[PDB]
């Protein structure tokens, strides 16, 4: 859950 | 219809699977091709989902929630897309396709002809483009995760995107009125292979013999 | 609608669970008694089929393709149905309830759970008996079978069924223009839970500890 | 498909 976490925080 | 604009627009671009020629026309090596292509596959996912009308107005929760939940249908439906030209044989990737014999000698051969079980059923209806996006989207919407915070919020999530696929289909397809109805009892087809596959890759992760990437695993495990 | 009449008076009788009062509760007692329901229920669904526009048109090949491939979701949506108005408890049968405690008990604690979630989509959207009856024979009809013979004929009930729901709620709920859609949006989530469902008594089936008359086992084979 | 092949047959 750390990883999907970061590329959705991009927008 | 703007949605489905939209949807078309927010299409990622293509990708290869680059197998490498460095190894021989291995099981093994397949399978790491896929969980390779996958991997990469899944990042551009991310950056898609974020584009959907509405998705980006949900919580980081619901937002994962949704993706770990859909994301194998995702992938699939691509694959579907794509097969659907060919006969009998699935374009996983542009550089790598499959066929019986291929699939078969990689321990996929009932799973893949599952795949081919929804590229006749789409092949049968004429899926178009505009179809493929909404539905895709509808899926995501639609995943059906037990974890959702914002219940009432997701619901509408799917309203926009189910409304907008009632409209093209209303407007495009006026002789069938019941076509939006036949893309949405797909769903149910989707879901099934969806699982059975990634249940699948989930016993070729616990085995060991095949590397994977952090994201395919992340996700191949939630 | 015609159709939706007929699959009203279609409709069996209710069955009983009857679990044996004289042996005191176990969880062989609890999954024995399921068994034994759905051996029963088994029987009536057969003859129900039966009754379901242009089913019995079908050969016997079709007949039994899609019946031993829905089965589980005609038993699972018998038993959401049921349970529209109780809060967290499943009633397999009026003399059979189960609320949390038990169901860990026989432990179906999960499989449970995930069959409340099919009740809270419909309990959200007051399915009524009209819409649990035609989404029924719809059920049977995509169920997605393998070995099917005549893709065209069940193509063709598929799509009678499917008019004859979209005739139902244009003519009474009005209100709600896609609620034919968001009907048909919920038989994924049903795939899911039955293939589940039907996984996990498979297990109680090898386990050997609880017995299981013929039906429900050749069902469960298949 | 033995015993569900004679409910539906009969």
């Amino acid at each position: 859950h750390k990883i999907l976490h970061r590329l959705l925080q991009e927008g | 219809n703007k949605i489905v604009s939209h949807l078309l627009v927010a299409e990622p671009e293509k990708i290869y699977a680059m197998p490498d020629p460095t190894v021989p026309d291995s099981d093994i090596k397949a399978l790491t091709t896929l969980c390779d292509l996958a991997d990469r596959e899944l990042v551009v996912i991310i950056g898609w989902a974020k584009h959907i009308p509405g998705f980006s107005t949900l919580s980081l929760a619901d937002q994962m929630s949704l993706l770990q939940s859909a994301w194998m249908e995702i992938l699939i439906l691509g694959v579907v897309y794509r097969s659907l030209s060919f006969e009998d044989e699935l374009v996983y990737a542009d550089d790598y396709i499959m066929d019986e014999d291929q699939s078969k000698l990689a321990g996929l051969l009932d799973l893949n002809n599952a795949i081919l079980q929804l590229v006749k059923k789409y092949k049968s209806m004429k899926l178009e483009k505009e179809e493929f996006v909404t539905l895709k989207a509808i899926a995501l919407a639609n995943s059906d995760s037990m974890h959702i915070e914002d219940v009432e919020a997701v619901q509408k999530l799917q309203d926009v995107l189910h409304e907008a696929l009632q409209d093209y289909e209303a407007g495009q397809h006026m002789e069938d009125p019941r076509r939006a109805g036949k893309m949405l009892m797909t769903l149910p087809l989707l879901r099934q292979t969806s699982t059975k596959a990634v249940q699948h890759f989930y016993n070729i992760k616990l085995e060991g013999k095949v590397p994977m990437h952090k994201l395919f695993l992340e996700m191949l495990e939630a």
